[PDB]
């Protein structure tokens, strides 16, 4: 009947942030750390192997070194928590924790990762000064795949051309718009993706003297 | 539960050859952990590559590995006649288990 | 610089008992996940049992669940498999496989086996 309990079986965590994952195990009176054993794993990858108050660091995975730690402090309350920071995307997947202290049980938990596209990069250039043909360009990086919607100041949608591609596994999304326009005409690109439905809208203001390429 | 490796392949010296390993959305096609093992009959199986392509120090560069979608492939180059042996692939699985392949017997 | 020596297998009746051992020489065995893997003659190779380094966490394949039990003495740096009421389908070669550090399931070094015949 000795059982391990996880307060949350889900984690939706944004790229590069930090998260603590929690496991709970019965403790009465004071915790004997000689007799405590913890293991943290993610798919085929060990993460921590904590035997006898001493965390075995020869065996932790390469991809985790100096990133994810077992908080040694909470344990005394029966809470053995994995602390990872700078959530790296390839951490998305199913973890599971295993506690042998007098008895043993394990519970698995999963975590997925977002990466909003909220830093948008603009470029505005003329390609044909006579026809006033300009080229509006938004790019941005995130996870999972995104799509790009172009809109005129008067809120009409317009046809763009976009390219999705990879950075590590990150998505790089470029979209350009070729439309005749003049100075001080404002246009918008909004980046909309799925998963945790999210959107980020940039404003592009045509300059009097745009560059050309 | 098994990984399907075509049992009969073969080829002559200084040649390239590719064994195939196919499996489910839940094991070889879902994870980047697929390992390949080389053993001559009645002997001591030798890890050759791991984590889809990675090979440990001490395996000739004549061995690389590849995973395309659901299907994974072990390639031998500069092929020689010691390398004729039963070879197995393997993968981690959603059950936190390693499935192994039926094995292929390459013959020089 | 590493050796894994299976011993104890032989001819036993169906329903009998056999204790398979694995002598382990090599890296610090108190830190490794260890495993048993069986090869039926000519057939594919299957995983039977896992054991974590310490804490006594073990795992068994569904065919084998309940009549096989695995253990390990981290001082004597060896590994055991107790086999009870051997069925007829349980007759195959038995390998003792060390799990590469970091990786939960990926063996790297193996021993040469020992025969079990039902």
């Amino acid at each position: 009947a000795f059982t391990v309990t996880v307060p949350k079986d889900l984690y939706v965590v944004e790229y590069g942030s930090n998260m603590t994952i929690e496991c709970k195990f019965p403790v009465e009176k004071q915790l004997d750390l000689a007799a405590l054993i913890v293991y943290w794993e993610m798919e085929d990858k060990n993460i921590i192997q904590f035997v006898h108050g001493e965390e075995d660091l020869k065996v932790q995975h390469s991809s985790y070194r100096q990133r994810a730690r077992l908080l040694k402090d909470q344990l005394s309350l029966g809470n053995a928590a994995l602390q990872i920071t700078d959530v790296k995307l390839q951490d998305a997947g199913v973890y599971r924790c295993m506690i042998s202290y007098g008895g043993a049980d394990y519970k698995r938990i999963t975590v997925k990762v977002n990466a909003p596209y909220n830093k948008i990069n603009q470029r505005i250039l003329v390609v044909d000064p006579v026809t006033s043909e300009h080229e509006l360009t938004c790019q941005a990086e995130g996870y999972p795949k995104a799509e790009v919607i172009w809109t005129s100041s008067d809120h009409q949608v317009l046809s763009g051309k976009t390219t999705t591609t990879n950075s590590e596994k990150l998505f790089n999304v470029t979209s350009t718009l070729r439309i005749n326009t003049t100075t001080n005409e404002i246009f918008y690109c909004t980046f909309r993706r799925l998963d945790p439905e999210e959107n980020h809208t940039a404003e592009l203001v045509i300059p009097e003297l745009p560059l050309a390429h | 539960s098994a990984l399907t490796q075509p049992a009969s392949v073969s080829g002559s010296p200084g040649q390239s050859i590719t064994i195939s390993c196919t499996g489910t959305s839940s094991d070889v096609g879902g994870y980047n952990y697929v390992s390949w093992y080389q053993q001559h009959p009645g002997k001591a199986p030798k890890l050759m590559i791991y984590d889809v392509s990675n090979r440990p120090s001490g395996v000739s560069n004549r061995f690389s590995g590849s995973k395309s979608g659901n299907t994974a492939s072990l390639t031998i180059s500069g092929l020689q006649a010691e390398d004729e042996a039963d070879y197995y692939c393997s993968s981690y699985t959603s059950s936190s288990t390693r499935v192994f392949g039926t094995g292929t017997k390459v013959t020089v | 610089e590493v050796q894994l020596l299976e011993s104890g297998g032989g001819l036993v009746q169906p329903g009998g008992s056999l204790r398979l051992s694995c002598a382990a020489s090599g890296f610090t065995f108190s830190s490794y996940i260890m495993m048993w893997v069986r090869q039926a003659p000519g057939k594919g190779l299957e995983w039977v049992s896992s054991i974590y380094p310490s804490g006594g966490i073990t795992f068994y394949a569904d065919t084998v669940k309940g009549r096989f039990t695995i253990s390990r003495d981290n001082s004597k740096n060896t590994l055991y498999l107790q086999m009870n009421s051997l069925r007829a389908e349980d007759t195959a070669v038995y390998y003792c496989a060390r799990i590469k550090l970091g990786t939960v399931t990926t063996v790297d070094y193996w021993g040469q086996g020992t025969l079990v015949t039902v």
